[PDB]
């Protein structure tokens, strides 16, 4: 379950 | 000092053509912006309302669009001359237009005093759709996938499903929370393969039902959702959710966090949030038809987010 | 004008039918699909052991059709990886080619024998006339319907034979003014309308309208619609092709990296697209549906386009994109 940002 | 900021536009709603090689975006300034994917850049700009507009919907073939305005106005575009086709002016605001997927000749719109109609655009024949105990503020309503049915949903929880043509109820149910009180319904939207569709309630669970229980279940069916979806932690509401083209996974966007939450819709579970920059409002979200591609409106910036295959190789020197 | 990165060792790339992928075959024998809406790669075929030097998209979308430089004839399913079929021939494979309305039947043309069609279900061929039969190097190439084969050979010899029964039903030699026969090195057919073009190896591309060919019928002197070439530097062509529409035609000359534009009609150079300067061109192929062009030069492929007057003279909102690169997988 990974999270991505910017 | 300032200048270009007068004029640049803000983008508020966005939508996918059938194939996802443009994708249309309205303004602020009630201008329609269509967006293509081929060149990564604006094919044609539509000056289309005097006020934002706040819905737009693709027809079939890909030549005409459905817009909505805050001035009440809902209008058909013929995208390639830029055209005003037909327009029509209501009492009260207008929530969301959609084609029919199957007959362009057939637009829903959902004002939000009013009961949901239904036009015939080839001659302009409206017919307002029946509305169940007449909560009929906020009545929200969508075509299924082929539109054979289209589904209401009031802020008592109440669902119909009702014939295209005749209009005739032919399925209803409510739905509740775990202490039986009912939640108001926000939006529902259908998936492109399949027969399941989501409702986005008061109560921040997004709920997955198969449409071919519901009509085996009747009028006054208790039919149970295949997934209840939600922020476990936060308990953020969802401004907005959608299938993905083949209907496996969910994305729905928080109201309260610049926050895309991704689920796999079999099994209910969240595989990825994509977080935008801290601070900004989101406005709406599409999943791309046919690609691992969304875009997501915040603060009038369109953001297009996609997955893009490579290979491990990279250069030495 | 901005290369792809993602692929190496190109050597021949063509669009599908609605310019969302670009199939493009490589020096390593393999075909690698490349998706215009991810702007990422759709699909990996590995598809020989040799270099694939010739590809060419069914009408449906679904299968690809490729040639080795072992003389190997391949059909692909581009969903699946799977290949439906094979086919080896004595002699190599200049081109392969779909009937553009029947992918039941594909065109072959090897490189010292005379052209072949095929049916692919029913493993069967025909073998097409040939003029001066001392022909050997022979190109070929269906019409915009499939309902007739245009040849032309060496010696400047165009036949017209008609696709079901192979009957010469027009034919011209094209003529270097002179009265010297000239080389065909390729025919192209525009996606709309009835035009094609001849690429010689006098260096003059030659634009003719198809039906002026019917009508001339066997043995005429049709005249060109348009002649194009470059009296400056009178630059060899390595490759060319119309736009979708049919209205402009661009010629890479490997000689300079660079691609000449032309309007069909008129016949003016509209604008010169230059490369950089070692690399030495492969081919060229323009987007069925965009102002869009894909080149190769030294196994990169590059992208040059062409957006609409607007883009930020016209104050539109702002988009950013957010790419995900994730690891090609089936």
């Amino acid at each position: 379950e990974p999270k991505q940002t910017g | 000092a300032d200048g270009t900021l007068d004029c640049i536009s803000m983008a508020l709603t966005c939508t996918f053509n059938r194939w996802g090689t443009l994708l249309a975006v309205g303004c602020n300034d009630g201008r329609i912006v269509i967006w293509d994917f081929l060149t990564r850049g604006i094919a044609k700009i539509i000056s289309a309302h005097i006020h934002p507009v706040c819905s737009l919907c693709w027809s079939r073939d890909g030549h005409k669009l459905v817009s909505a305005s805050t001035d009440n106005i809902v209008s058909q575009w013929d995208v390639l001359s830029g055209d005003c086709d037909q327009r029509f002016r209501f009492p009260s605001p207008i929530l969301k237009v959609q084609y029919h997927p199957r007959d362009q000749n057939k637009v829903l719109v959902c004002p939000m005093k009013s009961a949901p109609v239904m036009l015939t655009l080839s001659d302009s024949k409206h017919v307002v759709l029946p509305v169940d105990d007449d909560s009929d503020l906020n009545v929200v309503a969508s075509f299924d996938r082929r539109g054979e049915y289209i589904y209401t949903g009031n802020a008592k929880g109440k669902i119909l499903v009702l014939k295209t043509d005749s209009q005739d109820l032919v399925a209803s149910f409510r739905v509740t929370t775990g202490t039986s009180n009912t939640t108001a319904i926000k939006s529902i939207e259908f998936a492109r393969k399949g027969s399941c569709f989501l409702i986005n309630t008061a109560d921040r669970i997004i709920r997955v039902y198969d449409g071919r229980e519901i009509l085996t279940c009747g009028r006054d069916g208790e039919p149970e959702p295949m997934q209840k979806l939600q922020d476990l932690v936060n308990r953020t509401p969802w401004k907005k959710c959608c299938f993905s083209g083949d209907g496996e996974y969910i994305v729905a966007g928080s109201a309260r966090q610049h926050a895309l939450y991704i689920w796999e819709k079999s099994i209910g579970n969240l595989v990825k949030i994509l977080h935008g920059t801290r601070g900004e409002l989101l406005l709406d979200v599409a999943w791309h038809p046919v690609r691992p591609i969304i875009a997501s409106i915040s603060s009038g910036v369109v953001s297009i987010w996609a997955q893009n295959q490579v290979e491990n190789w990279s250069a030495f020197a």
